[PDB]
C-alpha cells in the first residue's frame, strides 16, 4: 500500500559526508523504479542487476540506500572492482555488487563562495575498507617512524580533509549527490515489491 | 624515507586550502593519496 518514501533520502536538504555516510533501511512499501529513475537529471544511474524497469516486477525482502557527497570524478569510484581514495578509505561497494548507483550535481546546493566546509572525507588509513564498512574514527593518523600520541604534528595528520567546494571549481571538483541502492534477497518473504510485481 | 618531503606536501595542501584555492588543495590531496600507496 504505502509508496515507498525515496523522497526522504533523494530530496533531502543535507547529505551527510562520504567517511560518515547515511544509510536508510526502506521496507513495507511500493516502489516504483522507472519514476524514480525519471524524477531528475541524473549524471549517473548504472544498474548492476537489471534495469529500472525489470526492478519493477522484483519483490526484495529491504532496500538499503546509501548516500553522501563526493566529487564529480570521484562518482568512478562508486562501483564494484575500483580502488582510489574513495573506495579505499571511505565507500567500498563489493564486487559482486547488483544494485544502482546514482548520482547528480550538487553545486548549486553544496558549494559556497570561499569554501564549504561541511563535507569531508578520509585521506589516510592503515587498510582498505571491506565492502559497506564505515569508519568514522578520528584517530591522528601515523604516516611516519615515530608514534603520534594522539597529537598532530610531523607526519602525525588528522585523518579527515574538507572538500572545501567553491561554485568557481571545475565540474569534476564540484560535489555530487550519490544515492547507493542495494537490493537484498533474504530468505523471507519481500517487504519491498516493485509497481508491476506478480 | 619520505618523511620529509610527505610533510612538506601536506603543509601544501593545508595552505592551498587556507588561502581559498581549494581546487589546488584537492590535486594535491589526490597525490598524498597515490604516493602513500607506494612502497
Ligand atoms: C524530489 O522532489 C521533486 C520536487 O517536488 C519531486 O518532483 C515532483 O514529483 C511529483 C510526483 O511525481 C510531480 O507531480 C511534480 O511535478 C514533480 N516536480 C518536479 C519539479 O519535477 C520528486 O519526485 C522528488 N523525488 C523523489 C525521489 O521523490
Amino acid at each position: 500500500t504505502n509508496l515507498c518514501p525515496f523522497g526522504e533520502v533523494f530530496n533531502a536538504t543535507r547529505f551527510a559526508s562520504v567517511y560518515a555516510w547515511n544509510r536508510k533501511r526502506i521496507s513495507n512499501c511500493v516502489a516504483d523504479y522507472s519514476v524514480l529513475y525519471n524524477s531528475a537529471s541524473f549524471s549517473t544511474f548504472k544498474c548492476y542487476g537489471v534495469s529500472p524497469t525489470k526492478l519493477n516486477d522484483l519483490c526484495f525482502t529491504n532496500v538499503y540506500a546509501d548516500s553522501f557527497v563526493i566529487r564529480g570524478d570521484e562518482v568512478r569510484q562508486i562501483a564494484p572492482g575500483q580502488t582510489g581514495k574513495i573506495a579505499d578509505y571511505n565507500y567500498k561497494l563489493p564486487d559482486d555488487f547488483t544494485g544502482c548507483v546514482i548520482a547528480w550535481n550538487s553545486n548549486n546546493l553544496d558549494s559556497k563562495v570561499g569554501g564549504n566546509y561541511n563535507y569531508r572525507y578520509r585521506l589516510f588509513r592503515k587498510s582498505n575498507l571491506k565492502p559497506f564498512e564505515r569508519d568514522i574514527s578520528t584517530e591522528i593518523y601515523q604516516a611516519g617512524s615515530k608514534p603520534c600520541n594522539g597529537v598532530e604534528g610531523f607526519n602525525c595528520y588528522f585523518p579527515l580533509q574538507s572538500y572545501g567546494f567553491q561554485p568557481t571549481n571545475g565540474v569534476g571538483y564540484q560535489p555530487y549527490r550519490v544515492v547507493v541502492l542495494s537490493f537484498e534477497l533474504l530468505h523471507a518473504p519481500a517487504t519491498v515489491c516493485g509497481s508491476n510485481s506478480e | 624515507d619520505k618523511e620529509w618531503i610527505l610533510q612538506k606536501i601536506y603543509e601544501i595542501m593545508r595552505r592551498l586550502d587556507e588561502e581559498g584555492h581549494g581546487e589546488a588543495s584537492l590535486r594535491v590531496s589526490d597525490l598524498i593519496y597515490e604516493f602513500m600507496k607506494r612502497d
